[PDB]
Formats: structure tokens, C-alpha cells, sequence
């Protein structure tokens, strides 16, 4: 009996290895991973990830001008 | 624009809004829009005078985009340039613009065409015996010309190293030149007894573009733009046969050249006596007083090294003075040295033939004072429509990458993650099922591969054979 | 759409409130209008005869093939309590409201009608000059202020706090700025008709102890009214009413004479094209249409570059796309928008493909696609890219003493449908915070 | 219009 407030985050492997990288880089990103397609983070960082990975996914898009 | 109240949304239009004029009572017939500022031209083809614009449109404007209903064009100084050549001027240009525009033409777009269409036609190039001399019919322009710091029925010779430089500066200084060639009067070269035979044949496009060369009867020098697979081949060949002058035609490729010199031979009556080939293999040139020499760029840009029997060849090239060149897949000639060959060798008239006019680089427009403008360009879905080309259903898959080799591409550098997203094991088994499912339904599949590992890789893997640089002829 | 909300909206009304509200004539012969054509043939059979007819002999009436619409039509009548069934001497009457009826009766017979449709000043003024061009430019103001183009005369704050209260037109004062929604993109492709409705029926349901049967008075008198011609000035309510009215563009007032516009016959009943567009492969839209209204809407998933008189031409960018489907609105929306204002190029080219297709393979009758199916791909691939990372709130649940407690309380979540993963092999299990509550009193219990 | 599938693979 134990309840811990957190983000559960559902996304594919290639994600989960992404997000992983990032919590590598920043421990406190990835509270906990729960299996190959779910990880807890924490709330705060919620808002922040959402925004630096479209950031990093903007170098494998092409948008002309 | 005077006492034009603007639009609440004309905010969102920045210096584009073009509400500021008014249509024209015969707009539901009038089919051109024109932008008075980005110079790009809207047509409509599903209009009356749609046909009789769309040639116009391609001579003074370049396409920007063509798809199925509404066409876009774009007037530019070099495509002026070209447009100014052909007899046309702004008198005429105007006349015509302003029969088929809904809309009327602004003086911005009027002094903008008054500014370049009027600086052409004082400056002629003219080769003899060898020698390259700038003549000029008119004297007065030497009192600026000879007086600028770059230059120097008037001539004067000029360096043929040189051409490549006094050719820009003539593009940057009001006057261009331009390279006419009357084979008619030209009776110095010696003459080529070939002919089309009948089992020739040209296509509508093929004939309209020869027309809008030699429209005015004298042969001019450019660039000409056609689908692969569209008949550059049977252009040049007919180029030849009715110029009926020594030609030299450079080819990127040895395989090319074969068959270059097979369709050549198959097409016109040229006598097996009269054509020569100028590869790695055989060097002979034909003993005949009038032939054709097909090489490539490799075999005439090459300055340091040459072998015993190839420095004969291009000893002969040098000294003759040849009449016609013909640069097939052009868009290599703006190379670091390959620029070098239009200067150094010496010929009247200089064609281009490639599908693609364009480059990663900005040399590009390079092309203009290398070589001269863009005479002709084809569309692909028009073709494709009337049954020239064939259609294509052009899909892109999307092979997701595995867990495994995704997890070394977030380590690996940059130069590893190439071979990592390009051997994915899905793409093999996709290529796998496409290659049963299409061998099922009796296609000859080709599988283009850049990376010769990935190639050799594959070809092991599925035993079917592979090509790359290493295999012989 | 038109008459199936205004029939659920007249139907939540309670019984108490319909029997008043039928008490004027204008407000029956517009009510009446809007039921099936099966309903209306029943009611106007009722309508002059003074008796009882059992619900026996309607059926009669009715075909064996039509028996089916006597079902939605009885059903739709019994609703709005229009129809009172009385059960006597074992047979079930039907009858009609004796309201409704003396105001049918009333209205069609020419009787005692309290003038409820208004009277004459006969003082015309010019409808093409002034009418039109004052509703237009209103009706354009107030959907520019939707659409989030820049206009000068921002709307009245009776409709701006109409918009906001409303589910459309979603404002935060703490970003400080208004922006468009679904629902506002559904209300801006629906027609004009069913644009005003929308508006109309949001104002029914905001308006607060002003009665409800007058406000349905005044709108269903307004409708009655003819454009083009004076009407004297009714209810106190009503007075209030028509000066609001004054702002949604419906009826102009000098600054004690009310004229109705275009808009109040529009109300009633309904009445190349403007709008129509041509898309490109190349993610080119060319739309031959004048006016702010359509090219501000055009702008929502348009990254527009430039204009013309008589057209305006923009390029499809995913940041247009984005911004489109971040505002709420859906692909297929965005393609239903796109297929209905298709050029008539387009349309003949499709047809031509359609027939291409069906000539060479004429057994699968395959769908009718306006413009190449490229851009849909596109603009669902998008809305992918969009939906591609999924996050939940909730908690987790692991280090179960016994399989038996484990396997219960997931099995539990699962029934009540708030179970969103499990592993038997590691015991685990993770919920939705709606049922984090109940998951755990079930626990505790 | 294949988008709605499941992704090809093994
Ligand atoms: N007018 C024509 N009549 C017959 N065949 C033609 C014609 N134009 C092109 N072709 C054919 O098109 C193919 C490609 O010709 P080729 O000159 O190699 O094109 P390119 O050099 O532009 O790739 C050949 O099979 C050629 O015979």
C-alpha cells in the first residue's frame, strides 16, 4: 500500500530509447521505467520534455525555408 | 495604388496584397495572373488562350511549378535575356502580356523589363583560324568597353583561356554576346555528308523545340532542357545532320558513348568510315576530311597526363578547329576544371542537352556566360497524359527501426548511424516480400544502392548478383 | 442539422412551458413547419375537425412501405406533448392541444390574432442599400471577431459574453487573447442558416429568469416578418430582446420603427460559386473567392503568401497544419471543408478518374476522391505525428503480497474500466487517476 | 490509403 504521484508516459521503443538518453543526461527526467513502453516522470519536467524533444525531432524533419 | 482602402486581413499579407488594382471586363477570357513584385505568373489551362499562353509563358518566364490545373511561371533577368534574343521585345512582350492579363501591367514590371530588354545585340564572337576575336559591327562601344578596367565591323583577338572570363564580364556589363552560327555562309569547315534516314521519326515536342531554335533560320548556341528517356539523342543527331559540320560530342560515361554512337549510326546514314569513338580503349580518328569525334570529359579536360596515342588525339583537337559541340548531361561543365574545356577547345557553336538544369552549388547560373541561356524545357504529366512517357506510382515506405540497432543509433556518431539505419533487418524483409510479390506479377525490378556494402551485402544475402565500380565492361 | 436542433431543443423545454408557448399564432405556424412531412399531413387532418380520432385510424392512413416514418413521425409529435393520448372506453384516443389548434385555426382562418405578426407603417425604406449592407458588414464583423482576423468595431459585449459563456470561442484571461475551436470550426462550416441558429439557440439557453416562450415569440415573429417594409413597435422583455437582437445583425433600428433584414426570412426557411478551390500536388491551394471571411478561415491551415482580386493562393506547411489542428479542428473537417469548396476543375477531373477507375475495374465501385489522396495521407500522417507520444496520470501499483490480491484488484480496475497496463510476471499494475479512488477504497475494502 | 495499418516488420 503505497501511492506515488508521477506522469506515466506510453510511447514505442524508439522513445523509450530517447527518453532514456535524456534521463541519462538528466537522472531526475525518468522517475522510474515501468516496461519497454512505459516510464513514470516526474510532473514538473512534463511541460519541458514535451517541448525539448520536438526540438531535437526537428533535426530529422526537412522543413524548406 | 492611390486612394485603395486597404482590407482588415491585409495585415496577414506582407507587401503581397494584390487588391489594389482592379480586373479587367474580360477576365472570364483573359487567363494570366501576374505578381508585381515575386515577378511569378499564375495560369490557368482550363481557359481559352491557355494554349497560346503556354509557349509564350515558357519563352520569357521559367517554371517554378506545373501541376495539373494551374500553371506557375517566373520572369527573371536571365530568362529576359534568353527571351530577348529570339526576336522578341518589350514592345511586343507588352502587347501580348496586356491582351491576355485580366490585369493591366505596373510600372515597376515595365521598368523592370525596359531595363534588360534593352542591352542586347552590339558584341559577336567569331572563331578564325583558330583565333577568337571579339567583333563588334558598331565603334562607339569601344569608347566604354576599351575604357573599363576589365576589357582590353571592328575585331580584336582575344585569349581563348580567356573566354570564360570576358563571357561574365560581358553578362555584368550592359552588352551579353551572343554565338550565331549561319552554317550556310560557312563554307571554311569542311562540310559532313549525313542524313536522317526515313525510318526517323520527331515527336510534336521535339519539333516545336527545334522550331523555337531555329526560328529566325540562323543557328544559335544554348542549352536544351528534356525528360530523361524523352529523345536527346535523336535532337543531337538531327542537330548534326542538318548543321552538316564537324562535330565533337562529350559524354560522362564509356557505355554511354557506345550506345550514344550505336543510335547515332542507326538513326542518320553516317558511314561506319566517317564516326570515330575517343575512349580508353581504341583512339583511332577517321581519316575522312569531315567526321564526328564522341569522347568524354575525362578524355578532353585532362591536361597533365595523357598516353602517347591520346596526346596525338588531342594535339589534332587542338589544332583543328572544330565547328560543333554537343555536352551531354551539361550540368558538370560549371566543375572546378571542366569550365576549363568551353574555354580552351576551340568551336562556333556549343549545345547542351541535360534533364536537369540545376545543381547544389551556386554555379549554376554560371552556365549563362559558359555556355548561353535555356532554350527548351518539356512537362512530365503532359507527356505522360498524351502518351509519351509512361506513369508512375511513386510511393515512399517507412521501415521502422528495431529497438536493438536504435539503441546504438542514439551512441553511435554520425558516420556509423549511415550504415546502422541503412542495413535495418525490416527493410530486408520488406525488400524480400516486394521482390516475391512483384516477381509473381512478372516485373523486371531494378535495386539501386549507393553504398557498395550495403550492395554487396544484399546481393550475398538474396543471391542475385550486384554492380558497382569494380565490375568490368 | 437545421430542423433536428431546433426540434431537440423545443423538446427538452418542459410541458408546463410548450402549452403557453402555443398560445400565439406565430409561434405554431413556425413550429409547425419543422416536423416530418408525415407529422405535418396528421396534424393538418386534426386541425379542422373538432373530435377525437383513435390512433387506429392514423395507421390506416399509412402504406405498409411507409409504416416505418409513422413510427418517428408519432414518436416526434408525442415528444413535444402536441399530441395528448387519452385512454377511454379501452381504445386510445388521440387529440390535439386545444391551444395549438385555436392557433392554427386562428392563424389560417384569418381569426383574432392579437397581432402577433406585428402591424404596417407603411414606411419603406431601401432593403438593397441599407439592409443589406448593414446586416452583411454586421454579420462579417461579428464572424471576423470569430475567425481572429483584426477588425476595428470589436463586437458588443452582449455577444462577446454570449461567445465566451458558450462552448465556442474558448478565451483565457490569463494568455489574454480568444481563439477558435471545434466546435467554432463546425459553426463556421455550417451554413447560414444553422450559423444563426447556433448563436440563436446558445442565447435561449444562456438567457436567465426575459420568459422563454417570449424570447420564442419574438425569433419565430421575426422569422414571420418580411424583409423590406416597417413594423411599429410588444412585450417589455421583448423590448430588451429586440435591442440585443439590434446586435446579431437581425433587425435595424434608426437609433422607434424596427425594420427586419435579409437574416429574419434566412431564420425561417432555407434561401463559378465563391469558395470554390483548386489543390494542387505540389500542397498548393488556389481559391477563387473575394472576401475576408473566407480567406481568414482559409488562413487557420493556410500559410498564405499573397492575394489577388479574384483569388487568393496559399501553400500547405506543417506549421499551418499544426496551428490548424492545435485550434481543435480535424482532418476530416479540414477535407470536408476542401471537398465541398472544390473547383469545378476538380470536380470534372475527378469524375474523370472515377470513371477511369470504374472502366478499368467497373466490379468494386470505388470511392469518390475530389483531390489526390497524397494530401489526405499527408494531413493524417501529421495528425499522427501529433498523437504519437501518449502520456496518462495516475499511480502504480506493485509489491502485491499474494497473486490472488494482485489479480483481484487489476481485474477489479479492469471492470470498472480504469485499467490502462498490467504484468502477471511482475505483479504490477498501473490505473487512471479517475479511478485511483475507487481502485483504493476497493483495496481498503 | 494504407495509414491506419500495423507497421510492417517480421
Ligand atoms: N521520336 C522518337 N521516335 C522513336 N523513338 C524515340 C523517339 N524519341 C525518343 N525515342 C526513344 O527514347 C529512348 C531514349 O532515347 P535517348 O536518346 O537515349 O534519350 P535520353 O538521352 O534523353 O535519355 C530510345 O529508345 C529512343 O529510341
Amino acid at each position: 500500500a503505497r501511492a506515488r504521484k508521477g506522469a506515466l508516459v506510453q510511447c514505442d521503443p524508439s522513445i523509450k530509447a530517447l527518453i532514456l538518453q535524456i534521463d541519462a543526461k538528466m537522472s531526475d527526467i525518468v522517475l522510474e521505467e515501468l516496461d519497454d513502453t512505459h516510464l513514470l516522470v516526474n510532473p514538473s519536467k512534463v511541460e519541458f520534455v514535451k517541448h525539448e524533444l520536438n526540438r531535437l525531432l526537428s533535426k530529422n524533419i526537412y522543413n524548406p525555408m | 495604388p492611390a486612394d485603395f482602402v486597404p482590407d482588415s486581413v491585409s495585415g496577414m499579407f506582407r507587401s503581397h496584397d494584390f487588391s489594389y488594382l482592379r480586373l479587367r471586363p474580360d477576365h472570364a477570357s483573359r487567363p494570366l495572373w501576374i505578381s508585381p513584385s515575386d515577378g511569378r505568373i499564375i495560369l490557368e489551362s482550363f481557359s481559352p488562350l491557355a494554349e497560346q499562353a503556354q509557349d509564350f509563358l515558357v519563352t520569357i518566364a521559367e517554371p517554378i511549378s506545373r501541376p495539373s490545373h494551374i500553371h506557375e511561371y517566373k520572369i527573371t533577368a536571365y530568362s529576359l535575356y534568353a527571351a530577348v534574343s529570339v526576336g522578341l521585345e518589350t514592345d511586343d512582350i507588352i502587347s501580348v502580356l496586356d491582351r491576355l492579363s485580366k490585369v493591366p501591367v505596373a510600372e515597376s514590371i515595365i521598368n523592370f523589363i525596359k531595363g534588360a530588354t534593352i542591352s542586347y545585340g552590339k558584341v559577336k564572337l567569331v572563331i578564325k583560324h583558330n583565333r577568337y576575336f571579339v567583333e563588334t559591327t558598331q565603334a562607339d562601344i569601344l569608347q566604354m568597353l576599351l575604357n573599363d578596367s576589365v576589357i582590353g565591323v571592328h575585331s580584336f583577338e582575344i585569349a581563348n583561356e580567356s573566354v570564360e572570363v570576358v563571357k561574365k564580364r560581358c553578362q555584368e556589363i550592359d552588352y551579353p554576346v551572343l554565338e550565331e552560327y549561319d552554317f550556310r555562309n560557312d563554307h571554311r569547315n569542311p562540310d559532313l555528308d549525313i542524313d536522317l534516314k526515313p525510318s526517323t521519326q520527331i515527336r510534336p515536342y521535339q519539333e516545336k523545340s527545334l522550331s523555337k531554335m531555329f526560328g529566325n533560320g540562323r543557328a544559335r548556341s544554348g542549352i536544351i532542357v528534356l525528360p530523361c528517356g524523352a529523345g536527346k539523342t535523336l535532337v543531337g543527331i538531327t542537330a548534326a545532320c542538318t548543321i552538316k559540320k564537324s562535330v565533337i560530342v562529350l559524354c560522362t560515361s564509356s557505355v554511354s558513348v557506345m550506345q550514344w554512337r550505336q543510335q547515332f549510326l542507326q538513326w542518320c546514314t553516317l558511314q561506319p568510315e566517317n564516326c570515330a569513338v575517343f575512349t580508353s580503349d581504341n583512339k583511332e580518328m577517321f581519316q575522312t576530311e569531315s567526321g564526328l569525334v564522341v569522347s568524354t570529359y575525362s578524355m578532353v579536360a585532362n591536361t597533365r597526363n595523357r598516353s602517347h596515342d591520346s596526346q596525338k588525339v588531342m594535339d589534332f583537337l587542338t589544332g583543328r578547329e572544330w565547328g560543333f559541340i554537343i555536352l551531354d548531361e551539361v550540368h558538370v561543365v560549371p566543375a572546378a576544371m571542366f569550365r576549363r574545356v568551353v574555354s580552351t577547345i576551340a568551336a562556333h557553336a556549343k549545345l547542351g542537352l541535360t534533364a536537369t538544369l540545376v545543381r547544389e552549388d551556386d554555379k549554376i547560373g554560371d552556365l549563362n556566360f559558359l555556355i548561353g541561356p535555356k532554350l527548351y524545357e518539356a512537362n512530365w504529366m503532359e507527356l505522360s497524359q498524351k502518351g509519351h512517357i509512361a506513369n508512375v506510382q511513386c510511393a515512399e515506405v517507412w521501415c521502422p527501426m528495431t529497438a536493438e540497432f536504435y539503441q546504438e543509433y542514439l551512441r553511435e556518431t554520425a558516420r556509423k548511424r549511415m550504415l546502422l539505419y541503412i542495413m535495418n533487418p525490416t527493410k530486408f524483409q520488406a525488400c524480400q516480400f516486394l521482390i516475391q510479390y512483384h516477381e509473381r506479377r512478372g516485373d523486371k525490378i531494378i535495386v539501386f544502392s549507393d553504398n557498395v556494402y550495403a550492395l554487396q551485402e544484399y546481393a550475398l544475402k538474396m543471391g542475385k548478383p550486384f554492380i558497382y565500380g569494380s565490375t568490368p565492361q | 442539422s437545421l430542423k433536428h436542433s431546433v426540434t431537440q431543443y423545443l423538446e427538452e423545454i418542459p410541458q408546463q412551458v410548450q402549452n403557453r408557448l402555443y398560445t400565439s399564432p406565430a409561434t405554431c405556424l413556425a413550429i409547425y413547419r419543422i416536423l416530418p412531412p408525415l407529422a405535418k399531413f396528421f396534424i393538418m387532418a386534426m386541425v379542422f375537425n373538432e373530435n377525437e380520432v383513435p390512433l387506429l385510424d392514423l395507421d390506416k392512413w399509412v402504406n405498409s412501405n411507409g409504416k416505418l416514418q409513422f413510427q418517428n413521425a408519432i414518436k416526434s409529435m408525442k415528444s413535444l406533448h402536441l399530441l395528448i393520448p387519452n385512454k377511454s372506453s379501452g381504445t386510445l384516443m388521440i387529440n390535439l392541444n386545444p391551444t395549438f389548434k385555436i392557433s392554427l385555426r386562428n392563424a389560417l382562418t384569418g381569426g383574432e390574432v392579437q397581432n402577433s405578426f406585428g402591424v404596417v407603417v407603411e414606411e419603406n425604406v431601401v432593403s438593397l442599400d441599407l439592409l443589406d449592407e448593414y446586416s452583411a458588414n454586421k454579420w462579417e464583423t461579428i464572424l471576423h471577431f470569430m475567425v481572429g482576423t483584426p477588425l476595428a468595431k470589436i463586437p458588443s459585449e452582449k455577444v462577446l459574453n454570449l461567445l465566451k459563456h458558450s462552448k465556442l470561442m474558448e478565451e483565457v484571461n490569463s494568455t489574454g487573447e480568444f481563439k477558435i475551436t471545434n466546435e467554432g470550426f463546425q459553426f463556421l462550416l455550417q451554413e447560414i442558416n444553422s450559423q444563426l441558429w447556433t448563436l440563436l439557440l446558445q442565447y435561449l439557453k444562456m438567457i436567465e429568469t426575459m420568459d422563454l416562450v417570449d424570447v420564442l415569440h419574438f425569433i419565430f415573429m421575426l422569422g414571420a416578418l418580411e424583409v423590406g417594409k416597417a413594423y411599429k413597435i410588444l412585450s417589455e422583455t421583448q423590448r430588451i430582446m429586440l435591442q440585443d437582437m439590434r446586435d446579431y445583425g437581425l433587425v435595424f433600428q434608426k437609433h422607434s420603427i424596427f425594420y427586419p433584414t435579409k437574416l429574419a426570412l434566412m431564420l425561417t426557411s432555407d434561401t463559378i460559386p465563391d469558395g470554390s478551390l483548386i489543390v494542387e500536388t505540389n500542397f498548393k491551394i488556389y481559391s477563387y473567392s473575394n472576401s475576408p471571411l473566407q480567406i481568414a478561415v482559409l488562413s487557420l491551415f493556410v500559410h498564405l503568401k499573397a492575394r489577388f482580386v479574384n483569388m487568393v493562393l496559399g501553400q500547405i506547411t506543417r506549421e499551418s497544419i499544426r496551428r490548424a489542428l492545435t485550434n481543435g479542428i480535424t482532418a476530416d473537417q479540414i477535407i470536408a471543408y476542401l471537398e465541398t469548396h472544390a473547383h469545378p476543375q476538380m470536380r470534372r477531373l475527378a469524375e474523370e478518374k472515377l470513371e477511369k477507375k470504374l472502366e478499368l475495374d467497373p466490379n468494386c465501385k470505388e470511392p469518390l476522391q475530389v483531390l489526390p489522396p497524397t494530401v489526405v495521407d499527408q494531413i493524417r500522417l501529421w495528425q499522427l505525428e501529433l498523437d504519437r507520444v501518449i502520456t496518462y496520470e495516475g499511480s502504480l501499483y506493485s509489491d502485491f503480497e499474494t497473486s490472488q490480491e494482485y489479480n483481484l484488484l487489476s481485474k477489479y480496475a479492469q471492470d470498472i474500466g480504469v485499467l490502462l497496463w498490467k504484468d502477471d510476471k511482475k505483479k504490477k499494475f498501473f490505473i487512471s487517476k479517475e479511478g485511483n479512488s475507487q481502485v483504493l477504497d476497493f483495496a481498503k475494502r | 490509403s494504407t495509414i491506419g495499418k500495423t507497421a510492417l516488420g517480421r
